[PDB]
RNA sequence: ACUAUAGCUUUACAUUGUAUUGGAUACUAACUCGCGGCGAGGACAGUGUAUGGUGGGUAGUUU
RNA sequence: CCGGUGCUGGUAAAAGCCCCAGUAAACGGCG
RNA sequence: GGCUCCCAA
RNA sequence: AGGGUUAGUCGGGGCCUAAGGAUAAGCCGAAUGGCGAUCCGAUGGAAGAACCGGUUAAUAUUCCGGUACUGAUAC
RNA sequence: ACCCUUGGUCAGGUUGAAGGUUAGGUAACACUAACUGGAGGACCGAAUCGGUAAGCGUUGAAAAGCUUUCGAAUGAACUG
């Protein structure tokens, strides 16, 4: 899986960054508990736009 | 001696009656075949 | 209706083939299971009867896209 | 106690039945009984899945409180009664709240006694306590397997178990079968052993009593034909080969407990 | 007897994740069970595919 | 009588098998 | 009808 | 060919449930479908309630003469 | 054939288990005798269920019977 972080997570951090994870760690923990979301193209574009605007 | 046919109207209708035939897909198959052959007596319900 | 709700996969029919080429009818079953998913876009929980292939598609394109695709293709019901 | 029949008839020569010396009432409690239907070993498709079952005396089911969730409410023992559904006797209880219930009658429980359930109950015979509250070395029965699910373990007439030691969240219990195993300390057990321990001394005497109890004759496999049983066939008597069932399952020492069952982590020593 | 096969059983991949110290231990969030959220387990178990054993229980045959 | 036969223990991408031990109110034998 | 006895209740 | 079976009170049904059957919510499953707690289902439980006498070719506790009783309904 | 639910049937006679009461007896139970009691896949035997032996029948009255004889007959009974 590829996920865009929505919070800070120990051992894989950088809140609001794109990181690849195992499918289970991210389908069964991260997304349901609210840390990170799936890294679809729309989400990637939205995050890129926000980072570009805040740069 | 006791023979094989021991009549009972309730059992006859429960086993071979029109509603018993209509309750099952294979019973409706039997009814369709009998209608196609053109039987005047469709089921034991027709008899008296 | 034992069938994957995301891909529409159902059981296949084939043969067991022995070394002497004896052929016996058999069914290839789907790696099917029931799983619960958190729908983020609707903020709720859903239960889907899916295959491992359906789970791969969900983990590839997200749950919302997979559900909308399956509904468009008719697999969802 | 038991009563040995005098040999006035051949069907009574070897008959020993119970004395019924503990029973104090003959009529069951009407609100706690219901008529029970029989199976001839037939399942819901009508096919006989279990053999040698059929007929027998008509019976009514008695509601037994195997859970005992009325914590802290004292109850009075009213009667000791016969139950056709189990080998032990049962006891009628009147709670101070006004409820009624049936419990398995332990050895030594008399009409007029008081019983209680829950942690604050005294560890006296008939009381139901979580195993965390029972002193080590006590004779117990009616042991829960999961907390709140009701007693499952030690229920037959005369049977008892022992709390040998405790190890935190689990206690160690020795079973009637001789197995030693770990039980969650939040599960409940009743103090004392099940009564009617003379139930094992009874002899039917004749085939009619088995028929009354609802058993049907059992046929040996060696007196069948090969088409019916793997052990059948032959001219004259024959031994039938290695003992096995109709489906060829060996009947001498082959183990059938699932080898990967999870509960084997709680079983210290095994004995069947 | 020859050849298959239901069932049973073994291992690998999937379901299936995290940390410590690899080879084990631990965790909880997948999954399983119990009581009416709480409790008990837990990446095992069960299930799918593949695979080696076993298999007159069943079948087709030969002699 | 445990020698025989059963039963119980300690390849694809480990079982087994071996070996040892046990079991006859297991099948079986008592030249 | 009730009563007594019994257990297979 | 003609005639002959007459009920508020007899029997049944209308009411209730047993075995079993059909189903709801759900579960399972190439299809046809298989299961699954309310309904159906007497061989059981309630029925709201009489007898006497006479009479036909063929009916009678049903017709008639007495004697009664029961259920609803308008004061 | 087996099972499930709900009903029904079994003339008459005999024997005499447990238990009980009354006397004796014991430190006390036990234990003896009489009366009572009425158990039992108990006995004899109709209905009933079954089918032992012989005779008869064998294009039979009957595609399995009849007569005599015989088993069980409160039960693992028979039957709607
Ligand atoms: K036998
Ligand atoms: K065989
Ligand atoms: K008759
Ligand atoms: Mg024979
Ligand atoms: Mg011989
Ligand atoms: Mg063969
Ligand atoms: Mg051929
Ligand atoms: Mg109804
Ligand atoms: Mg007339
Ligand atoms: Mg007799
Ligand atoms: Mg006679
Ligand atoms: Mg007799």
């Amino acid at each position: 899986m590829q996920v865009i972080l929505k919070e800070d997570v120990v051992n894989l951090g950088y809140k609001d960054d794109i990181v690849t994870v195992k499918d289970g760690y991210g389908r069964n923990f991260l997304i349901p508990q609210g840390k990170a979301v799936i890294a679809s193209e729309s989400a990637k574009k939205v995050l890129a736009e926000n980072l570009r605007q805040r740069a | 001696m006791k023979r094989t046919y021991q009549p009972s109207n309730r059992k006859r209708l429960n086993k071979h009656g029109f509603r018993s035939r209509m309750a099952t897909a294979n019973g409706r198959r039997v009814l369709a075949a009998r209608r196609a052959k053109g039987r005047a007596k469709l089921t034991v319900s027709d008899e008296f | 209706s034992k069938i994957c709700q995301i891909t529409g996969k159902k059981a296949m029919v084939g043969n067991n083939v022995s070394h002497s080429k004896r052929r016996t009818k058999r069914v290839f079953d789907v790696n099917l299971f029931r799983k619960k998913f958190y729908w983020v876009e609707q903020d709720c929980w859903v239960v889907l009867r899916i295959s491992a292939a359906g789970l791969r598609l969900i983990n590839k394109i997200g749950l919302d896209a997979a559900i909308k695709r399956a509904a468009e293709k008719g697999f969802l019901n | 106690g038991i009563r040995k029949l005098k040999p006035t008839t051949p069907g009574q020569r070897h008959k020993v039945i119970g004395a019924f010396d503990k029973i104090t009432a003959s009529t069951p409690e009407k609100s706690l009984v219901v008529g029970k239907k029989k199976t001839g070993g037939r399942n819901n498709t009508g096919k006989m899945t279990m053999r040698y079952i059929g007929g027998g005396h008509k019976q009514k089911y008695r509601f037994i409180d195997f859970k005992r969730t009325k914590d802290g409410i004292p109850a009075t023992v009213k009667t000791i009664e016969y139950d056709p559904n189990r080998s032990s006797r049962i006891a009628l209880l009147y709670y101070a709240d006004g409820a009624k219930a049936y419990i398995i009658a332990p050895d030594g429980l008399e009409v007029g006694h008081t019983v209680m359930s829950g942690s604050e109950a005294a560890p006296e015979v008939g009381n139901a306590l979580p195993l965390a509250n029972i002193p080590v070395g006590t004779i117990i029965h009616n042991i829960e397997l999961r907390p709140g699910q009701g007693a499952k373990m030690v229920r037959s007439a005369g049977s008892f178990a022992q709390l040998t030691s405790r190890e935190g969240t689990y206690v160690v219990i020795k079973m009637p079968s001789g197995e030693v195993r770990r039980i969650l300390s939040t599960c409940k057990a009743t103090i004392g052993s099940v009564g009617n321990s003379d139930h094992a001394l009874e002899k039917s005497g004749k085939a009619g009593r088995s028929r009354w109890l609802g058993r049907r004759p059992h046929n040996r496999g060696v007196v069948m034909n090969p088409v019916d049983h793997p052990m059948g066939g032959g001219e004259g008597r024959q031994s039938g080969g290695h003992p096995r069932s109709r489906k060829g399952l060996y009947a001498k020492g082959l183990k059938t407990r699932a080898p990967k069952k999870h509960s084997s982590k709680y079983i210290i020593e095994r004995r069947k």
